[PDB]
């Protein structure tokens, strides 16, 4: 047998089997990343303090005008 | 020598028909245990196998002739140790039949044991239809008492 199971009409010979099983597409697939690719784009150690102490001193300031509004 | 065994398990395996499943001496077979042992791994006949008619020979001996490899081990048996000369290997070439040319009950007792004598499904017992499989049965080693032989 084995060569009633896989007829592909014709073929003159057992080689040249039909052998259409699962596989990569010609050319492989797309090359994948594996590596971490973690962004580290955000806002720097400055800038986050200077953020940060930028309010605590204007921001403390409006607390001041608003204490002598209230007052 | 190994390629004459694979050469003859293949011939034997050739025109016999796939009944391993269906055949009551499925697991306890000589053909099953010398192919799966000695033949070859593969078939490479593809083509229309010979098949023969099950012969009636009585309630006792359940007969599927298509199975049989014309071995000739029962014909044999019948004519020389059960000694009633019924069985006959009927024809010649791959047409050859194994049984009594008219339908004939094997008369003769001790012919029961042609199923331990058959290496092939062909021949067996019609009483154990198909009641069980060569692997269930746990076997003791007891003695008989029906006849004074022992
Ligand atoms: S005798 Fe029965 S079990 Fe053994 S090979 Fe033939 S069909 Fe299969
Ligand atoms: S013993 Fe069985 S296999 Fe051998 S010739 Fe007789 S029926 Fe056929």
């Amino acid at each position: 047998t084995e060569a009633m199971i896989r007829n592909k009409p014709g073929m003159a010979s057992v080689k040249d089997m039909p052998l259409l099983q699962d596989g990569p597409p010609p050319g492989g697939f797309a090359p994948v990343r594996y590596a971490r690719r973690i962004s580290n784009t955000g806002p720097s150690a400055m800038a986050m303090f200077l953020a940060v102490s930028g309010a605590f001193a204007w921001g403390m300031y409006q607390v001041g005008q608003g204490n002598k509004i209230r007052r | 020598a190994k390629k004459a065994r694979e050469g003859v398990m293949e011939f034997l395996l050739m025109n016999h028909p796939l009944d391993c499943p269906i055949c009551d001496q499925g697991g306890e077979c000589d053909l099953q245990d010398q192919s799966m042992a000695f033949g070859s791994d593969r078939g490479r006949f593809t083509e229309m196998k010979r098949s023969v008619v099950d012969k009636n020979l009585g309630p006792l001996v359940k007969t599927v002739m298509t199975r049989c490899i014309q071995c000739t081990r029962c014909v044999r048996f019948a004519s020389e140790v059960a000694g009633v000369q019924d069985l006959g290997i009927l024809g010649r070439g791959s047409g050859e039949e194994i049984g009594t040319y008219v339908e004939k009950l094997m008369t003769s007792e001790l012919s029961g044991n042609v199923i331990d004598i058959c290496p092939v499904g062909a021949l067996t017992s019609k009483p154990f239809a198909f009641k069980a499989r060569n692997w269930e049965l746990k076997a003791t080693e007891t003695i008989d008492v029906s006849d004074a032989v022992g």
